[PDB]
RNA sequence: GUAGAAACUGCGAACGGCUCAUUAAAACAGUUAUAGUCUACUUGACAUUUAUAAGGAUAACUACGGAAAAGCUGUAGCUAAUACUUGCAUUAUCCUUGGAUAAGUAUUUGUUAGAAGGAAUUAUAACAAAGAAGUAACACGUAGUGUGUAUCAAUCGAGUUUCUGACCUAUCAGCUUUUGAUGUUAGGGUAUUGGCCUAACAUGGCUAUGACGGGUAACGGGGAAUUAGAGUUCGAUUCCGGAGAGGGAGCCUGAGAAAUAGCUACCACAUCUAAGGAAGGCAGCAGGCGCGUAAAUUACCCAAUUCUAAAGAAGAGAGGUAGUGACAAGAAAUA
């Protein structure tokens, strides 16, 4: 009935509703993750190739894609799996969900993009937008920008709007795993402590040794 | 579950503590440590109970937190922490020095002793073993390993120790005329010398003290702490140098006006 | 006007900043000179220039009349009765004045928060 | 620099509180053993076969959704860590030289030597094979700490285990052993000993000094009532030990559970509903019905006693305070 169909690589996506047999009839029994042509469920979408990728029955259970079969069935869940969470740690639980073969009591597809065609489909393929974050960790920055040895990265981070009392002030993520110089001051203590402890077993042995008679 | 336990109920508490049978159902429950529970006492207990210092739990709590108390010149934090027989407790601020010992009862008290004595302490030995590369270690009453120990000790005598530094300063044997400290039941402050030794194979040992009024008492070995050579003990001693009267004569000189 | 104060068991704590005392109060065929009085007469014995570094608590009158005994509490200055004397003693006495009643129904909203998740929570 | 709704990570929820159904050499009490074992937090000792700093992925968050309903959740796009991973750089002995080398913590196998305990196949040492896991790619600014880490020892504990000790009944005299009952041999399994289990073998084991059965309106002690001295009768109920969470069985996480305000089924009972489905366990504190001769407030507070935590500062029907109360106990008007 109502699809969801997003654009992985421009992240934006648009909705439609379908209530008809001969326009969804290409998508039945087709298992979840391979490709399908688009061009039944409208004239613009000639062309362009979709992916399932998932959606829910009737009465709102989920997809889940180990299951072979067209109805619901009863499963007990673990940490690692979909379509749960644990409220403790280590508990399982049973709980109901709908196979992977696409029916005609779906509520909903969520299906992505593959191809496009000769339209355009505004608002699902014109358009693009970026990361809302950037990385911190430092080594990142330095594959993001293609910086060397010498290029400092406490430069090439972006903050975001402050418009106080100066147009630009960009407060800018805390970056991690940065060359502080007291992560060198931790290998020079550590190194005059091993040092110590070496000098102390040495001088106890020294006088044991000699304790003896 | 059934787990380890947790909480303490008072009447359950040992009776040396003297812990009012009113005011509470629980009792402070000592933290693991150096000393077993029942012979030892919490650090609360020493500093709210005894000294009167604090008038709550909290205010305790509230001492602590300003870091000025020292145990074997050690700064400790734990309202809960075991304070034990021969050791030693320095609070800066007031400048003041004590060494836990017994009375002639069976109650632990503060000794209040000078600067030049709170340097060292005496542990006894509980074992001695053998570990890689043929080193000797020492395991005293204190829960204290001591490396490299003399070989011309043995499993039942004290040694002195140096606290700014945790070597060896001297030791003392376990011998006949040895003299003692006891610290078990019926005579848990009594001090006397030692007159003669048993060695029963499969069961306890039983040895035999005698008082310096010349009265004999006998208890187990492993109640039993060496605390100086035949003439002279090696620290202070509380007021009545362990010397227990009865109770018609301790009567007659408690009515001496 | 016409009494007389007993300190006893007087005791200086420089672990707190306070010195800590019992007391007792003489008033023959009167009754129950005020706390008010009491804390004068102390700070005219000390020389404690002023009066709010004393605390008084536990008073009581003696079946009989004429005499009352009670417990005393005097700190080295105003800092040190601020940082370390519980909360009631110290709006009793007057230093803060602080009346939030938030009451013991916040544990409805400790319940009916765990049913929501992370975003409305 | 300071503060900081969410969320990831860490620790704790196995302690506390309640009840007495089961249970008659069982549990429990005094007295022993572990030379037959496991042990988080805390305490003391203390280590071995790119380096001016490595990896990818996921919460919270944003947009598009489904279901009557539930502490339900789908798809796509980012990003951290003491989460999850990988991995650098030094010395001690043989006889003022030099090479050899140790190149391996626990644990398993084979061949030997040998300060302590009543007793060793004990610490420990050598020779020949295997080999986990680790020794800081972390945080604070107080020469100090915090967090984490291999072995040993201590501490808080537990599992097994020796000897002795219980009410009435013979109209209960012979039990146990094909399907483990009593022993020997070899293994399996467990944290370790053991018919605890499996195969082969033998015919044993208990009993009128009461076995095997039946009954209890029987949880066991510390204790209570009454008695000159002997005795007789009680102990659901302040502390200690045991057992259980409607009745049975099974299981995950974790140092610790056969846990039930943890999970999975069956029997009984019972809730919401759009009829497709989803949720349940007061012998915890109050309170209600029923049962009966027979028993209290749907109150206030963390101030005291203590416990948990990222441990002054938060929380606690543990606990304290008051309300009802001729159970029981003490003093004491009506001159
Ligand atoms: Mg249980
Ligand atoms: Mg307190
Ligand atoms: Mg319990
Ligand atoms: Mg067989
Ligand atoms: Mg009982
Ligand atoms: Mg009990
Ligand atoms: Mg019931
Ligand atoms: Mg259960
Ligand atoms: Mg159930
Ligand atoms: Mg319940
Ligand atoms: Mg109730
Ligand atoms: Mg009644
Ligand atoms: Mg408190
Ligand atoms: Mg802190």
């Amino acid at each position: 009935m109502k699809l969801n169909i997003s654009n992985p690589l421009n992240n934006v996506q648009k909705s439609i509703e379908i209530d008809d047999e001969k326009k969804l009839l290409p998508f039945m029994e087709k298992r979840i993750g391979n490709a399908v042509p688009g061009d039944s469920i409208g004239e613009e979408f000639t062309g362009y190739v979709f992916r399932i990728t998932g959606g829910n029955d009737k009465q709102g259970f989920p997809m889940i894609q180990g299951v072979l079969t067209n109805n619901r069935v009863r499963l007990l869940f673990k940490k690692g799996m979909k379509c749960y969470r644990p409220r403790k740690k280590g508990e399982r639980k049973r709980k109901s969900v709908r196979g992977c073969i696409v029916g005609q009591d779906l509520s909903a597809l969520n299906l992505t993009l593959v191809k496009k065609g000769v339209n355009e489909i505004p608002g699902l393929t014109d358009k693009a937008v970026g990361k809302k974050l950037g990385p911190k960790r430092a080594s990142k920055i330095r594959k993001l920008f293609n910086l060397d040895k010498s290029d400092d990265v406490r430069k090439y981070v972006i903050g975001r709007a402050i418009t106080k009392n100066g147009k630009t002030k960009f407060i800018k993520p805390k970056i991690q795993r940065l060359v502080t110089e007291k992560r060198l001051l931790r290998k020079r203590n550590l190194l005059q402590a091993k040092e110590k402890r070496r000098l102390e077993k040495k001088q106890q042995l020294k006088e044991y040794k000699q304790l003896l008679n | 579950g059934k787990g380890i336990k947790k909480h303490l109920k008072r009447v359950n508490a040992p009776s040396h503590w003297m812990l009012n049978k009113m005011g509470g159902q629980y009792a402070p429950k000592t933290s693991s440590g150096p000393h077993k529970l029942l012979e030892s006492i919490p650090l609360v207990i020493l500093l709210r109970n005894r000294l009167k210092y604090a008038l709550t739990f909290d205010e305790v709590k509230m001492i602590l937190i300003q870091k000025i108390v020292k145990v074997d010149n050690k700064v400790r934090t734990d309202c809960t922490f075991p304070v034990g027989l021969m050791d030693v407790i320095h609070i800066t601020k007031s400048n003041e020095y004590f060494r836990l010992l017994y009375d002639i009862k069976g109650r632990f008290v503060p000794h209040r002793i000078t600067n030049e004595e709170s340097k060292y302490k005496l542990c006894k030995v509980k074992k001695i073993l053998l570990r890689k590369g043929r080193l000797s270690i020492a395991v005293t009453h204190d829960g204290r390993s001591i490396p490299y120990i003399h070989p011309d000790v043995k499993v039942n005598d004290t040694v002195r120790l140096d606290l700014e530094t945790g070597k060896v300063l001297e030791h003392l044997k376990f011998q006949v005329g040895s003299l003692v400290m006891v610290t078990a039941g019926h005579s848990v402050g009594r001090v006397g010398v030692i007159s003669s030794i048993d060695k029963n194979m499969g069961t306890y040992d039983i040895i035999h003290v005698k008082d310096s009024r010349n009265k004999v008492f006998a208890t187990r070995l492993s109640n039993v702490f060496v605390i100086g050579d035949n003439t002279k003990p090696y620290i202070s001693l509380p007021r009545e140098k362990g010397i227990k009267l009865d109770i018609i004569e301790e009567r007659r000189n408690r009515l001496k006006a | 006007d016409q009494f007389t104060i007993r300190v006893k068991k007087y005791m200086s704590n420089p672990l707190l900043r306070r010195k800590q005392f019992a007391l007792e109060i003489l008033h023959p065929n009167k009754g129950s000179v005020a706390k008010k009085e009491v804390k004068e007469r102390l700070a005219k014995m000390y020389k404690l220039n002023n009066v709010n570094t004393i605390v008084l608590f536990g008073f009581k009158t003696l079946f009989g009349g004429g005499r009352t005994k009670g417990f005393g509490l005097i700190y080295k200055n105003v800092d040190a009765v601020k940082k370390f004397e519980k909360k009631y003693r110290l709006v009793r006495e007057g230093l803060i004045d602080k009346e939030t009643k938030a009451g013991r129904r916040a544990s409805k909203e400790l319940k009916n928060r765990r049913k929501k998740v992370r975003g409305t929570e």
